[PDB]
């Protein structure tokens, strides 16, 4: 029915015993270091996202900046 | 543990396969089994090469039609023997040959 | 521009007028039609028979260009292969005409929310020549590039 | 002899499982080994993170020492003793339309200031 | 202690009654473990196990929400800039509050 | 299109005057004809005639059935899986119960009333509850999870085909019809959020098809996640236009949050057909989005990648069946040692695997192309966002062939003749749409 | 005539790998090598033809590959320059693999299966090369790709290879990613996918940004070079294609068929890799590692040339070809040393009793790596080094990883033969046959002929530059060989460690970004969807 | 539309608009309008009122 629990110890002697175990918990990170990551590791993955916000920024106050300008120029004259 | 029935016609163990590796013999592979050498294989090759050279006679005939050379090279290139489409050769200095 | 119900009421006659005069013989191309029917409707689900019959030019018009920016492609490549180191002076005018029909293509039917393609970066470059135009007249300093001759093979 | 050799079997599981045992790949040999190796359990050499961060702290600045001159502290006009390629005016005008050529950084012509700014050009398509 | 059940000839019979034990499908059957089962059990009924904390809600919120915010804040940018770009007055969107009526641009129109 | 309608008719009413023992023949046979009307179908539709190749009405308004770009492409592919479908399933009951199925959806795809369609589609309700709950290897679960989520959103948009049919007095697709209300366009979205899964309505799906049959795997994943972009492109695009370019934002949001999240929590599965479930769901956020659009780079793309995930997803499924018969396991870590214990199930699964994958050589990969450049004529980040987090799909697909293709294994677990012959139309099918015959 | 290597090539895929059954061991120990033959004397006359008579074809298989809309792309391969000659030197790499494969691979259960890889493997990275607009490109880059996956990977009951394998797809997925990224920005706004209109003369930083990432992974740069140290798991015949040809030069020949690369980007990544790679060659105790490390050295050279001037792309280019040689050849041969010591550690090499040819081979690809004068590595190398002055930043670096280079070299040499013998006295050998001695041949007159042709056309151009300055690269390299045999100390041992673990690149990836991974996942699943949304 | 090559829906022009024409010549109402009472609930001027 169910496969054997017992192991096989022919070989322990070539290629040492089974005996050590892992130290690992099997747990996953904290919460807050995940937030840290997350919130480090996203924005680097999008930089495409923030190059285009920072040319359109630009681009938008540069506009803006003429307008005024703009405005200033033909209000005098 | 004694043989199945079926071991009879299941192949026994090449020439190039080492006595001590053990394999399942039963197994089909397209690629084939663990050390091959089939009874027959020279045959096999030679229709593989048949069918080689065959399809390298289509192809062939399919590349020259659409092989397109629409700069003249700057000397006599081999394609000029089978291919009828190479521009005649124009030099560095610019002078037909 | 406002249209009574009187008006509206006259072309829903004059276009059923025209399904008949379809209607009398038979065309294989019925659904290839080479001119719109003309109106000035508001939206023109208002008349069924028109908005179909549009719908198929549109499409029609545009299987066309598809086809005519694959040939301008092709001369493109070609010109391309011929000329050599001298393409960039020889191709201009191909390339030129070749990102005009990918444009025309392209544009015509992007959709509600697609954005206009700018192949050949001509609207980039006249931005570019309006905000440098802008900033020199007024005194400002541009922090944008200003525009260039050529930005790609042909425009 | 590469084919036949001995393997040891990894012994079957007599313990109630951890929930994140997904992390541990067993295929039935005994050494398994973590999903991605260093992320728990023996580390090679026996160096921790921290460590390897300290050392890249030492290496970047000697490293990086280089780069920063010429990038930053020297200036077109002081990187070389010579200016870039001359080329007949019709050659010049073609490839200094290129961004990434090298024909942009001549300070003696008369377009330097335009060229320049052609190569610090857009971030991103404005269209 | 076996026998082969399959017969390519088609002359096959199901001996229910035989000593030898058949060579069918269940031949192959892997063995399977009791704690790898109750693994098993245990990953898919891990609503059990479910608690509201504020780590959990916490954690919920950093990432799902904060993934949606930033979706939505990144496509409403990117639709601004589609409406600079064509020309189009800026569109009434669902959320957005704005006194303009433009949804659908006109074809007939010249942006 | 009388001919396939009359024999989608047919082969439900040849079960109640069969032998009891010829049913699975006469349902082959029925299968395969039904194909052949299909093909029939295609031939007798011309290109020339744009809006709809063909139009048949049998004298109601909810009788009128046509046949457009994306229902003929899915009414082909649902003809070319069914018989799949009928050579994996034994017994009279499950041939009634999957026969009745598939007439209903075939129908469905074809119908060009709001109404009729929502009658046709969910007249398929209790029988895939029964079908999904049956005896031994069902789960009631499942079974009230798939039929609650199917009533509510098919309420909400039998709720607005109502509406619609009192405002215009029509609900048929033929006459246009064009509205700007949010809550009639909520209504016929929700469906579309629902049947296509799409984060967190995307439940249903994977508890369905682990508790399902083969054959109900494959035609749920093969042609019943597809319904979803017939009812996009003809009952909610031409009406409903104006109010998916109003909310685009939050249907982006909504789509890149399911592709993400599916991706991730595929990441999480140690059961195979949990794995092609998931895998799955994030397919089917970039089919929508790419129809929601509203271009013609969009509609093209979508139903193509429809059809790439109709001949993939079956595949892979059918495969996990066929593994499982001849294990009795779908864990993962149970199987090991695939590789040179199954040569033949090995190769055809790697090979459905890289199609999924969208490797070059297979239809995903043009109809990503595709999808991704539609994406990319709305904006830039639209495309760059779907197309890096495609790299979390890789890295659950090769886990689960690392894991199931090495190790130590006693037992030899290969496909017989009978599975070979299942999958070499499929395997055909695929690399045809791969070079480009799509 | 152009399309016959390709095609003969995938003929050898498809008859070993599913009628192998028929063929048999000797069929594909046949086939394989007959075939690439074949295709041997075809890139050769397309060499001749192309490069030498300038004389560029285009050959459309089939139109509307892909056709929905205004997206239209069709199955062409053009031979331009470029395409000739890395077809001509992927074909003479991947006969003498093949011919080399007949005897290494024979204890191997599955040859005829390994040949079909082998075939398959140089049929796509010649796609990749002659395709004439970038689908095609792509479709040769995924199947590079998914070969390196399943050559990698072909020992699956090692839980390293196929981890290796692992690592190698996921990197590779996401270098892609961004390379798709780039192809849509270009057809978008010049029209089409083809180079020939693919030309910008300005190109937003974005698409080069993204070009670049995508160059960065088969070419594996820094912060992409994990994959290529594990890719040692694979047998030895895998990792002499992998890092010859077609995996590492890919991105080095995408970045130089088309110039959207920015100068100070390309300079400063090159120039950290070699350096990084060579620190990395240092430490390493396998023989294979070791030239893994000096492949992304010399990867970090081609990368930086590029930055230099405007012949940057053709020195890259002579270099890459330049490289492929050398670099076959030093794997096989330790390939051939593992065999015959049954050992991968260079501590138990030692001098022994074997073949002139085998010998000879190492000690001359080595001085190629090591830059000896007057070799066809010396010219290629000095190409980059003396062009390179300009930019002062990347010019000290390169003198810097021309030393490491030489030291790790010299020090590979002194301990395979100049050494005493380390390994055991046990019974162990490899007797080669004439098939190999062929294969080294061919690598051998691939490395004669390099001196006699040249690498690039202004390889010989002047560089005005004083004589100090340009015989500069020399001394450091005797420099660094003479440490190098003394077998010195030259960095402290936390350096050393530091540099054992490749600067733990991988560690911060486990320990940081696969954590957050899973945590993500953990998220998504066990907190929302089987938690959360889950009736009890 | 129902084709893969143009947009799905239409559109209306802005500066074109329909005069309003009555759906009925006469027009009798059988919904009463709201109280004054329920004005007077409705009323949230005043807080505490409204509370
Ligand atoms: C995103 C941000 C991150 C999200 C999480 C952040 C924290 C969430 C905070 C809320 C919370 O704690 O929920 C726990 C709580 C469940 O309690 P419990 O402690 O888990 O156990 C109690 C049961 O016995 C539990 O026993 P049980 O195990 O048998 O029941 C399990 C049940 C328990 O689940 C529920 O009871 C409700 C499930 C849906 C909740 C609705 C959204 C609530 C959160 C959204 C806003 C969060 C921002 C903060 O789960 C289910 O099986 C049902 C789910 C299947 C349908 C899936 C539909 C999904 C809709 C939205 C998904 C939620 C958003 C995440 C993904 C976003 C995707 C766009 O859920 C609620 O109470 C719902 C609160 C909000 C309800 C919406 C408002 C209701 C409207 C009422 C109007 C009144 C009408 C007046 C007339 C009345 C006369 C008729
Ligand atoms: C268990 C399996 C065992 C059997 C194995 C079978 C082995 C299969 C052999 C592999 C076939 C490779 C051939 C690839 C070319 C695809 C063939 C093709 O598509 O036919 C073309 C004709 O083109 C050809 O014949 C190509 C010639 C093939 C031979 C050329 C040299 C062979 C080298 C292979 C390189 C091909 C790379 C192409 C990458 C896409 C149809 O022409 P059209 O009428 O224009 O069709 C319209 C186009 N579309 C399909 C997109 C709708
Ligand atoms: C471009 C036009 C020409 C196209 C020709 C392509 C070249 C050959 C294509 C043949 C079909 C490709 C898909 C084959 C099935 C995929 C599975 C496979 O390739 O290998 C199978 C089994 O292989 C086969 O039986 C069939 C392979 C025949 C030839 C395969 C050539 C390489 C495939 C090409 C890559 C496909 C490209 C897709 C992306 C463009 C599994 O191998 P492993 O996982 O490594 O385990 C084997 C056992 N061992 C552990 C000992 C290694
Ligand atoms: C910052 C990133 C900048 C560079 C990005 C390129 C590399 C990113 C991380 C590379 C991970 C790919 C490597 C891999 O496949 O991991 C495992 C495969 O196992 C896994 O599946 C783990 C999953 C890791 C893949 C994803 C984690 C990294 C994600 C990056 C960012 C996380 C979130 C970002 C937004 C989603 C195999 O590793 P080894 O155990 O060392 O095997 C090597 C061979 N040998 C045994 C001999 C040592
Ligand atoms: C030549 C071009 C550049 C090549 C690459 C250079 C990379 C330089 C980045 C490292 C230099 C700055 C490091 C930050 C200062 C930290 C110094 C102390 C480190 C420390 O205390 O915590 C560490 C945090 O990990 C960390 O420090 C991770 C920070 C790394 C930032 C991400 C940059 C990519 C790094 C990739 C290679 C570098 C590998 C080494 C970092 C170990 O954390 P712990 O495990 O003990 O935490 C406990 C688990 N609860
Ligand atoms: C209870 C549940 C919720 C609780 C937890 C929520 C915590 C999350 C909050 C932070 C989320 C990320 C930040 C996005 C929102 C920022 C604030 C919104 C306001 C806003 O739109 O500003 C824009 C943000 O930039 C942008 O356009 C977005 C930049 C950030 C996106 C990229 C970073 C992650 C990348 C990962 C991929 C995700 C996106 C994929 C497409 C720039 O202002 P404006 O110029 O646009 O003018 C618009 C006028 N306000
Ligand atoms: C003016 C009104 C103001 C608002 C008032 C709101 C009042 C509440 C309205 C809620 C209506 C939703 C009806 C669905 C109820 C959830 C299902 C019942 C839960 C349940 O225990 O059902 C079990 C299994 O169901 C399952 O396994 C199904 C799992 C949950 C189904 C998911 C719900 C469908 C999707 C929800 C949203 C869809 C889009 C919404 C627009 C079977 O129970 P039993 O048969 O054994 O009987 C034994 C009795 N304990
Ligand atoms: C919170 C995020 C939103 C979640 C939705 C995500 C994306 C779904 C988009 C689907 C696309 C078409 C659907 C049309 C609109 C649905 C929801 C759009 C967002 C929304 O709620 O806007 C509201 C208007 O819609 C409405 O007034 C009606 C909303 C829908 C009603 C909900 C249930 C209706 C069920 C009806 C059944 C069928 C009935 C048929 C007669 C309020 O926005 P606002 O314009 O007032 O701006 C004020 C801001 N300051």
């Amino acid at each position: 029915n169910y496969a054997s629990l017992k192991a096989d110890t022919s070989m322990d002697h070539v290629f040492g015993d089974s005996t050590n175990k892992l130290n690992y918990d099997f747990q996953l990170m904290s919460s807050k270091e995940a937030f840290f990551w997350n919130y480090t590791l996203y924005p680097i993955v999008g930089f495409p996202i923030f190059l285009y916000l920072y040319q359109f920024n630009k681009l938008e106050n540069f506009e803006a900046e003429i307008a005024a300008a703009k405005a200033a120029k033909a209000a005098s004259e | 543990v004694p043989e199945p029935p079926y071991a009879k016609y299941l192949a026994n163990k090449s020439h190039y396969c080492p006595p001590d590796f053990h394999y399942s013999r039963e197994i089909y592979a397209p690629y084939g089994g663990y050390f091959n050498d089939p009874k027959g294989w020279r045959t096999n090759t030679a229709i593989a090469t048949l069918v080689m050279l065959a399809g390298a006679y289509a192809v062939f005939c399919f590349g020259n039609a659409r092989e397109e050379r629409l700069r003249a090279p700057k000397g006599w290139i081999p394609s000029q023997l089978w291919n009828d489409n190479v521009p005649t050769p124009v030099d560095y200095r610019g002078k037909v040959l | 521009t406002t249209a009574t119900i009187e008006e509206r009421r006259a072309f829903h006659k004059e276009v059923l007028d025209i399904v008949q005069s379809k209607l009398a013989n038979k065309n294989s191309e019925w659904a290839r039609p080479e001119e719109p029917i003309l109106h000035n409707l508001k939206s023109e689900k208002e008349e069924p028979h028109v908005y179909y019959h549009n719908n198929n030019f549109r499409v029609t018009r545009q299987l066309i260009h598809f086809e005519k920016t694959k040939i301008f492609e092709d001369e493109l490549d070609k010109c391309m292969r011929t000329h050599g180191e001298a393409k960039y002076r020889k191709c201009q005018e191909i390339a030129k005409r070749f990102q005009a029909s990918c444009r025309v293509a392209s544009n015509l039917e992007r959709g509600p929310n697609a954005r206009k393609r700018d192949v050949g970066f001509i609207y980039q470059n006249n931005k570019l020549r309006e905000l440098e135009k802008d900033a020199k007249e007024l005194g400002l300093n541009n922090p944008f590039p200003p525009s260039s001759p050529r930005t790609t093979i042909g425009y | 002899a590469g084919a036949g050799g001995p393997v040891k079997l990894s012994p079957p599981v007599d313990k109630p499982l951890p929930y994140n045992y997904d992390f541990w790949m067993d295929n039935g040999i005994y050494p398994g080994q973590p999903i991605y190796d260093g992320m728990f359990g023996s580390m090679v050499g026996n160096m921790s993170l921290e460590y390897m961060a300290k050392g890249w702290l030492v290496l970047l600045p000697i490293l990086s020492a280089p780069f920063v001159y010429e990038h930053c502290i020297a200036d077109d006009v002081t990187r070389n003793p010579f200016v870039p390629r001359q080329y007949p005016s019709e050659v010049r005008e073609f490839l200094a339309l290129f961004k990434n050529g090298f024909v942009l950084n001549d300070y003696s012509q008369p377009d330097y200031e335009e060229m320049k700014r052609r190569q610090s050009g857009l971030l991103t398509p404005i269209y | 202690s076996s026998r082969i059940a399959g017969d390519t000839t088609g002359k096959y019979t199901p001996n229910i009654f035989s000593p030898e034990t058949p060579m069918d499908r269940s031949f192959s059957h892997v063995p399977k473990n009791p704690f790898w089962e109750a693994w098993v059990f245990r990953r898919d009924n891990i609503q059990r196990e479910f608690v509201w904390t504020w780590q959990t809600i916490f954690d919920l919120a950093t990432f799902v929400g904060g993934l949606y915010v930033a979706m939505y804040a990144t496509a409403s940018f990117c639709s601004r800039q589609n409406d600079k770009r064509n020309g189009y007055p800026e569109r009434n969107y669902y959320f957005s509050d704005s006194k303009s009526n433009f949804v659908i641009p006109d074809e007939r129109e010249f942006y | 299109m009388s001919l396939y309608l009359f024999m989608l008719f047919l082969q439900p009413l040849s079960l109640s005057f069969v032998s009891r023992s010829f049913s699975k023949i006469s349902s082959l046979m029925m299968s395969f004809a039904t194909l052949w009307s299909a093909v029939y179908m295609w031939f007798t539709s011309n290109g020339a005639n744009q809006t709809f190749y063909q139009v048949v009405s049998w004298g109601s308004d909810w009788s009128t059935f046509g046949v457009c770009y994306t229902s003929l492409y899915i009414s082909l592919l649902c003809a070319f899986i069914f018989p799949i479908c009928v050579i994996l399933v034994q017994g009279y009951r499950a041939l009634s119960i999957l026969i009745c199925i598939q007439t209903a959806v075939s129908l469905s795809i074809v119908s060009l009333h709001m109404l009729a369609f929502y009658a046709l589609f969910e007249s398929s309700l209790l029988l895939f509850f029964i079908l999904i709950g049956r005896r031994k290897y069902g789960s009631l679960s499942a079974a009230y999870n798939i039929s609650i989520y199917t009533f509510i959103s098919a309420l909400g948009f039998l709720i607005s085909a109502f509406w619609l049919n009192w405002s215009f007095g029509s609900v048929c697709a033929l006459l246009p019809n064009e509205e700007a209300n949010s809550f009639v366009a909520f209504g016929i979205f929700i469906l579309l959020w629902v049947k296509a899964p799409l984060v967190p309505f995307h439940l249903w799906l994977p508890e369905a098809h682990v508790y399902a049959p083969t054959a109900g795997s494959v035609l749920l994943a093969g042609v019943l996640l597809k319904i979803s972009i017939v009812g996009l492109h003809v009952f909610f695009l031409p009406i409903c236009a104006s109010s998916i370019v109003k909310a685009f934002p939050l249907i982006l949001s909504i789509c890149l949050g399911s592709f993400i999240f599916s991706s991730f929590s595929t990441l999480k599965q140690i059961d195979l057909k949990k794995i092609v479930a998931y895998s799955s769901i994030s397919h089917m956020a970039i089919v929508f989005l790419s129809s929601a659009t509203n271009s013609g780079l969009g509609i093209q793309g979508a139903v193509l990648y429809c059809i790439a995930h109709g001949l993939i997803s079956p595949g892979l499924f059918l495969l996990v069946g066929i593994l499982y018969k001849n294990t009795n396991t779908k864990l993962v870590f149970y199987l090991r040692g695939l590789s040179q214990q199954a040569p033949v199930w090995w190769s055809v699964w790697v090979f459905f695997m890289l199609g999924n994958l969208a490797f070059p050589l297979f239809p995903n990969f043009i109809a990503e192309v595709v999808c991704l450049s539609a994406l990319f004529k709305n904006h830039e980040l639209y495309a760059y966002a779907f197309i890096f987090f495609s790299f979390v799909g890789t890295v659950y697909s090769s886990t689960v062939l690392g894991r199931l293709k090495g190790g130590v294994s006693s037992q030899c677990v290969d496909a017989s003749r009978l599975d070979v012959i299942s999958w070499n139309p499929l395997v055909l099918a695929t690399v045809v749409t791969g070079i480009g015959y799509m | 005539m152009f399309l016959l290597a390709v095609y003969f090539l995938f003929f050898s895929a498809i008859a070993n790998g599913f009628f192998g059954r028929y063929l048999g061991v000797r069929g594909s120990q046949l086939l394989g090598p007959s075939a690439l033959f074949l295709a041997l004397l075809c890139s050769g006359t397309i060499f001749y033809e192309v490069c030498i008579q300038g004389c560029s074809t285009n050959i459309k298989l089939f139109e509307n590959f892909v056709y929905s809309n205004e997206l239209n792309v069709s199955a062409s391969f053009l031979y331009d320059p470029l395409a000739a000659t890395m077809t001509l030197t992927v074909v003479w790499i991947s006969c003498a693999v093949h011919a080399y494969q007949n005897l290494y691979m024979r204890g191997d259960g599955s040859q005829t299966l390994f040949t079909s890889y082998l075939s398959a493997f140089t049929g796509f990275m010649l796609i990749l090369v002659a395709g004439q607009n970038l689908v095609m490109l792509f479709i040769g880059w995924e199947g590079i790709g998914v070969c390196s996956y399943l050559l990698i990977g072909y020992y699956g009951s090692r839980v390293s290879a196929v981890k290796s394998a692992n690592k190698s797809l996921i990197v590779n997925k996401i270098s892609d990613g961004f390379l798709l990224g780039s192809m849509l920005y270009l057809w978008f706004y010049t029209g089409s996918f083809s180079y020939c209109s693919l030309a910008t003369f300005q190109i937003p930083d974005v698409v080069s940004i993204l070009v670049l990432l995508g160059a960065i992974g088969k070419s594996s740069q820094l912060f992409f070079h994990v994959w290529l140290a594990d890719a040692m798991e694979g047998p030895t015949p895998v990792s002499a294609l992998i890092h010859a040809a077609t995996l590492v030069t890919a991105g080095i020949y995408v970045l130089c068929k088309l110039n959207l690369h920015s100068q100070s980007a390309v300079g400063i990544l090159g120039a950290a890799t070699a350096l990084m790679g060579g620190l990395f060659g240092l430490a390493a105790n396998d023989l294979k590692r070791v030239i893994a490390f000096s492949t992304c050295s010399q990867l970090g050279y081609m990368m930086a040339v590029l930055s230099t001037c405007d012949d940057g792309a053709d020195f890259a280019m002579g270099h890459l070809v330049s490289h492929a040689g050398f670099k076959a050849t030093l794997f096989l041969s330790a390939g051939l040393s593992i065999a015959k010591e049954n050992n991968n550690f260079l501590n138990r090499y030692g001098s022994r009793q074997g073949s002139p040819t085998l010998s000879f081979a190492t000690t001359i690809a080595s001085l190629n790596l090591l830059g000896f004068p007057e070799l066809g590595g010396f010219y290629s190398k000095e190409s980059i080094l003396n062009n390179a002055y300009i930019n002062q930043g990347v010019s000290i670096i390169l003198t810097l990883a021309t030393f490491l280079t030489a030291f790790y070299t010299s020090k590979v040499l002194a301990q395979l033969y100049l050494f005493p013998y380390g390994n055991g006295r046990q019974q162990k050998s490899f007797d080669i046959d004439a098939t190999t001695l062929i294969c080294f041949g061919l690598l051998l007159s691939e490395m004669l002929l390099r001196i006699f042709t040249g690498s690039s056309l202004s390889q010989n151009m002047t560089t005005n530059l004083p004589a100090h300055i340009k015989n500069l690269p020399f001394w450091v390299a005797l420099s660094g060989a003479l440490s190098g045999l003394a077998t010195t100390n030259l960095f402290s041992s936390n350096f050393m460690r530091f540099f054992g673990n490749r600067g733990g690149f991988d560690v911060f990836y486990a320990r940081k970004c696969s954590n957050v991974f899973y945590h993500n996942a953990y998220v998504s699943y066990t907190l929302l969807d089987r938690g959360f949304l889950k009736l009890y | 539309t129902f084709n893969y090559v143009i947009p799905y829906g239409g559109s209306s022009s802005y500066t074109i608009n329909n005069e309003p024409v009555k759906a009925e010549e006469v027009t009798v109402d059988f919904s009463k309008e709201p109280s004054a009472s329920s004005l007077k609930l409705a009323d949230k001027s005043d807080w505490i009122a409204y509370t």
